[PDB]
RNA sequence: GGCCGGGAACUCAAAGGAGACUGCCAGUGAUAAACUGGAGGAAGGUGGGGAUGACGUCAAGUCAUCAUGGCCCUUACGACCAGGGCUACACACGUGCUACAAUGGCGCAUACAAAGAGAAGCGACCUCGCGAGAGCAAGCGGACCUCAUAAAGUGCGUCGUAGUCCGGAUUGGAGUCUGCAACUCGACUCCAUGAAGUCGGAAUCGCUAGUAAUCGUGGAUCAGAAUGCCACGGUGAAUACGU
């Protein structure tokens, strides 16, 4: 049976799958280097796989849509941690400290009346 | 510039232009409509353009065919 | 390198060199080099005298430099002599297209004074 | 076939109307997959609260349009009878089309 | 910040080198909230620094920044109807914070070609000091010691 | 709300079916690149108040020529007065 | 090519529930309230945001949306029509957009959104034009089809500190569109011209985290005119010692 996990990050929803085979990365039918992740947030997809014994442990198939570059990357970040249910909640105890299972409640703020975008009150004239 | 194919004019003034050719020219014609462009047949004739007070005696000339009647009467009084 | 009009640029691209002359800009600049069969990135250096006069003939077709200045100045002066809205608006030193003179006439009008 | 689509304004109105159409159909007939929830289009309006000035305060308005799709898979002559004219319409616009 | 005292939230480290010090550095340089163009300048500056000087990667900018660490700063009082400047020892959190700012602010005043080059020029003259940041580091230093009275 | 300009709306709206709408099929296919004869543009001596976008769209109850919404067909003030008394189904305090 | 069986998992979608109460634990506190920390948890101390604005103040605004006391005009301060004005120009201020650029300009290639709108409508695909658009002309009253090819970003190349490939004003010639109608008085396109301006005086405005900042998109109004206004998302900080 497959080892599934969801995760999401600022309206960006991923669908992670884990298996016992080879460590080729497949995302949206595309490679990890061909998933354009060169600058900061390059390895945030493998941030939950930072402090683990891997070498080349598992098959991984992931698929993210919605949001942008960093939002999709954090969806993969939080998605892989849910997919670690192959090792149940034993490895979570150490993963709690890292705060990758922690889902980000920070969402973009609504535009408000008499404000430029959510906060900035438009300047007034002198006194 | 604008108005696509064909220069737009009013019907009542077209009759006035053809009246000046057929019946013959006499005096400056007092017209309220500023929408109609000048044509080649209007060269030589006299008209008068209203603009919020009284009709200004404007004379038609060869190179005025490109421009409108209302261009030659400025509406806003200054000085 | 006289190049038809009195402007003589050098040590730059051919696309830049053209736009420096009066009555020619970025669109025509590409069209003259494309018509003559010249590259965009090649400079005025390493260009023979027999390659200059081919491009000289292309710019010689369209009216440029002092001939275009008088042509535009004819359409300014002639239009002023009509006594039209635009005609009175040129001579008095004010916006012709119908921009707002309430505030920000500063380009066509000129600097503030007492 | 029996491709039904309705629209209701209130957060819970159709939920009882699209409930009663199920047990009317599935009891006498068979199959009846059930009410698909579908996306709710929400037309948001914003207008000025005072008749003169006071733009900094405005009251925001919204109208939620809740869809449902029953789709009975069994078109038996027994189940089509004793089903129609049990809608007991509360306003909601019944439509039967592809 | 009258009643409420914050928990001082921690930013994530540098994605290449792993240094949390450089995570703040890229953010000082970052204008328009562009981390991708910010770091591209930072790495291009740091690569040219360690190559020219012939030192290691991490301790090139660290020892450079250690020269531009301010010893003390002053704070305006306004109590008895007059301006009193009182000198105070800047803590290690605020010490390197002002250091990274005055490096980026000094490189901002230069009239050189690229941001990687002009920032690296100030990093190059950090160890042996002729530039504008290393002048800017001890501005209040002359005003300090004179205000040793108020303590 | 000035019953004359509201009566001027009743004239302006009611002319739209007679002079235009049906007989405004002229100028649609007629004023187009075909085959020219300029007698088609001489039909524009019609009264003009039938024009398809000539009405301000005043509020149906009062007649304010400002803040009109095409959905409700009313002005923002008469929207709020009605909205707070219900009447629009699905309308309530918007927040999200 | 989720495209076609199929598969109902999953995301997504909208109905009903659980879940966060200083309670479990530790310390302080009159042993109470409460506070500080820890554990668990996706979310801990009114979770984040909106809605939600007491008794009253400023005789604050609105007789111009409407309603209405009184007053006043009534072959006119009413009513209809055409043209004009509200868009004026020696001036002063506010509120914004767009810049002064190499965290950048230009050109080519390329990746990733959300929220909407649409039948007197939004318009594929296709053909014509450099272009604004025009002719031909599917589907969709709408998770289907249309607007819609989002930009920052990223990969190469060029530009290399200048009033410049910065910057776009102004003006000229020549077009399109909506509409009876574009001169006063438009939007938008083409060619050409290329003012000022190189971080701005006293002083002054906002913002504590998905915020400032920056880069795009949609709607309402509306035949046609947004840098405004409303709504949405991308990337995304600095600093809070303290009153």
């Amino acid at each position: 049976n497959q080892y599934y996990g969801t995760g999401r990050r600022k309206s960006s929803a991923a669908r992670v799958f884990i298996k016992p085979g080879n460590g080729k990365i497949v995302i949206n039918q595309r490679s990890l280097e061909q998933y354009f992740g060169r600058e900061t947030a390059r390895m945030v997809v493998r941030q939950p796989l930072e402090l683990v014994d891997m070498v080349e442990k598992l098959d991984l198939y992931i698929t993210v849509k919605g949001g942008g570059i960093s939002g999709q990357a954090g969806a993969i970040r939080h998605g892989i941690t849910r997919a670690l249910m192959e090792y149940d909640e034993s490895l979570r105890s150490e993963l709690r400290k890292a705060g990758f299972v922690t889902r980000d409640a920070r969402q973009v703020e609504r535009k408000k009346v008499g404000l430029r975008k959510a906060r900035r009150r438009p300047q007034f004239s002198k006194r | 510039r604008s108005l696509k194919k064909g220069p737009f004019i009013d019907l009542h003034l077209l009759k006035k232009v053809e009246k000046a050719v057929e019946s013959g020219d006499k005096k400056p014609l007092r017209t309220w409509s500023r929408r109609s462009t000048i044509f080649p047949n209007m060269i030589g004739l006299t008209i008068a353009v209203h603009n919020g007070r009284q009709h200004v005696p404007v004379f038609v000339t060869d190179e005025m065919v490109g421009h409108k009647l209302g261009e030659f009467a400025p509406t806003r009084t200054y000085r | 390198a006289r190049i038809a009009g009195i402007n003589i640029p050098d040590h730059k691209h051919a696309v830049i060199a053209l736009t420096s002359i009066y009555g020619v800009g970025k669109t025509r600049s590409k069209a003259i080099l494309a018509a003559a069969g010249i590259a965009e990135d090649v400079k005025i250096s390493e260009l023979s005298e027999g390659q200059i006069d081919t491009l000289r003939d292309e710019v010689a077709k369209f009216v440029v430099e002092g001939d275009l200045r008088r042509e535009i100045s004819m359409s300014i002066k002639r239009l002023m002599d009509l006594g039209c809205y635009r005609g009175l608006r040129h001579r008095r030193g004010l916006p012709v297209r119908g921009q707002r003179t309430k505030t920000n006439a500063r380009t066509r009008k000129g600097p503030r004074k007492p | 076939r029996i491709r039904i689509r309705l629209k209701a304004f209130d957060h819970r109105l159709i939920d009882q109307a699209t409930a009663e159409i199920v047990e009317t159909a599935k009891r006498t007939g068979a199959q009846v997959r059930g009410p698909i929830p579908l996306p709710t289009r929400k037309e948001r309006f914003t207008v000025l609260i005072s008749p003169h000035v006071n733009k900094d305060a405005r009251d925001q308005y919204e109208i939620r349009t809740h869809l449902r799709l029953v789709d009975i898979v069994e078109p038996t002559e027994k189940t089509v009878d004793a089903l129609m004219r049990l809608d007991l319409a509360a306003g909601v616009d019944v439509q039967i089309s592809l | 910040p009258r009643r409420r005292v914050i928990g001082q939230r921690k930013i994530l480290p540098d994605p290449k080198f792993g240094s949390e010090l450089l995570a703040k550095f890229v953010n000082i340089l970052m204008v328009d909230g562009k981390k991708s163009t910010a770091e591209s300048i930072v790495y291009s500056a740091l690569e040219t620094l360690a190559q020219r000087s012939g030192k290691s990667e991490l301790e090139a900018f660290e020892v450079a920044l250690e020269n531009v660490r301010p010893t003390v700063e002053v704070k305006s009082r306004r109590v008895g109807g007059s301006t009193y400047q009182v000198p105070v020892e800047v803590r290690p959190v605020r010490r390197n914070a002002l250091a990274m700012r005055w490096i980026v602010e000094a490189a901002r005043k230069r009239g050189d070609k690229s941001m990687a080059l002009r920032l690296a020029n100030e990093l190059s003259d950090a160890a042996e000091n002729k530039g504008t940041a290393v002048k800017k580091r001890e501005d209040v230093h002359r005003m300090a010691e004179a205000n040793k009275a108020f303590a | 709300a000035k019953q004359s300009m509201k009566a001027r709306e009743v004239k302006r709206v009611a002319l739209a079916d007679k002079y235009f709408a049906k007989r405004a099929e002229l100028k649609a296919i007629i004023s187009d690149v075909n085959a020219r004869w300029n007698a088609v543009l001489k039909l524009q001596t019609l009264p003009r108040d039938s024009s398809p976008s000539r009405q301000r769209n005043r509020c149906r109850q009062t007649g304010r020529p400002h803040g009109f919404l095409r959905k409700f067909g009313l002005s923002r003030i008469k929207v709020r007065e009605a909205a707070m008394r219900g009447e629009i189904p699905g309308l309530k305090k918007a927040s999200w």
